[PDB]
């Protein structure tokens, strides 16, 4: 139950706005909690190498996914904090991210101004 | 407004300097991390 | 972080810092200002 | 190292029943594997006693099966170590570098 | 006592999910989102009155 | 202190 509850929070980082300034807290906490539970389980089972527990395999897979999520969150934050005085938007970035990909995801940019 | 613009420009210069320091050290740390992982974790593959 | 939060009200940027870290190093790292 | 305690080579002498340690009825462990297990005959003199005392020494060369500790130490370590450089790509405005 | 602790952990996990959703709603602007009319009529007129927010 | 203003 603790593992399931922790693993249910793995995807929350991608719905958290970049402005709240708390993506790193959530994703790092999830990763560390999963690591702790993996270590506890390792303490429980014998240290043999004939097979891996399914629960441990699942925890390890989730840990890899959460590490990927941390990397992606860092990239998303870097993209979010960009200005004309430091970066330039290439035309392909516009035509892709502001026109095509939003349409595929049912985003519908407002473009009020 | 002119004074505000000038001050904002100088702050932007400081921010860009900080960004450049981050970028150079990111380069150095990637190089060191890859080199060190190969140097200290290659030998373990050799024996096993 | 200390360098990033500097303002004219608290600091003055040396000429050599401006020259180096706005001309030389950014080009050497394949990054160009707008 | 096995040997007689109070009888020197002139009174009791050891003979290798067979070089390899017998593993016919061995109970495999799942953590180690016996690569080689060989008994060697030796004689040596001791400062205690004026005579030569033989012995047979067995060397068990055991290899560790690495999957368990790989999964439970090495890969968590690598995943944590992959994040060491990300702080330098994090913008200073986001207010989360020190945390990472 | 363990049963109580389990129940509260489930509740707190739900609260974390809800707090992510609330934060997402809080940081919305016209430049990126448009408020649907039903959102207005519900969340700015009806539900606030039920909750004595005024 | 610069004390410009
Ligand atoms: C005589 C006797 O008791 O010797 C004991 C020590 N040892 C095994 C080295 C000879």
């Amino acid at each position: 139950i603790p593992c399931v509850l922790i693993t249910s929070l793995a995807i929350l980082v991608f719905y958290l706005p970049s402005d709240c300034g708390e993506k790193m807290t959530l994703c790092i906490s999830v990763l560390l909690a999963l690591t702790v539970f993996l270590l506890l389980i390792s303490k429980i089972v014998p240290p043999t190498s004939l097979d891996v527990p399914l629960v441990g395999k699942y925890l390890m897979f989730t840990m890899v996914l959460v590490t990927f999520s941390i990397v992606t969150s860092v990239c998303v934050l870097n993209v979010h904090h960009r200005s004309p005085t430091t970066h330039t938007m290439a035309p392909w970035v516009k035509v892709v991210f502001l026109e095509k990909l939003p349409a595929l995801l049912f985003m519908q940019q407002p473009r009020h101004h | 407004l002119k004074a505000e613009d000038t001050d904002f420009s100088v702050k932007e210069d400081w921010k860009y300097v900080a960004m450049v320091i981050d970028r150079i050290f990111l380069w150095m740390f990637i190089i060191v991390c890859l080199l060190g992982t190969v140097g200290l974790f290659l030998p373990p593959w050799l024996a096993g | 972080l200390n360098v990033h939060h500097r303002s004219p009200r608290t600091h003055t940027m040396p000429t050599w810092v401006r020259r180096v870290f706005l001309d030389i190093v950014p080009r050497l790292l394949l990054m160009k200002r707008p | 190292k096995f040997g007689s305690w109070t009888y020197d080579k002139a009174k009791i002498d050891l003979v290798n029943m067979h070089s390899r340690v017998d593993q016919l009825d061995f109970w495999e462990s799942g953590e180690w594997v016996i690569v080689d297990a060989v008994g060697t005959y030796n004689t040596r003199k001791y400062e205690c006693c004026a005579e030569i005392y033989p012995d047979i020494t067995y060397a068990f060369v055991i290899r560790r099966l690495p999957l368990f500790y790989t999964i439970n130490l090495i890969i968590p370590c690598l995943l944590i170590s992959c994040l060491t450089v990300l702080v330098f790509y994090l913008p200073s405005e986001c207010g989360e570098k020190i945390t990472l």
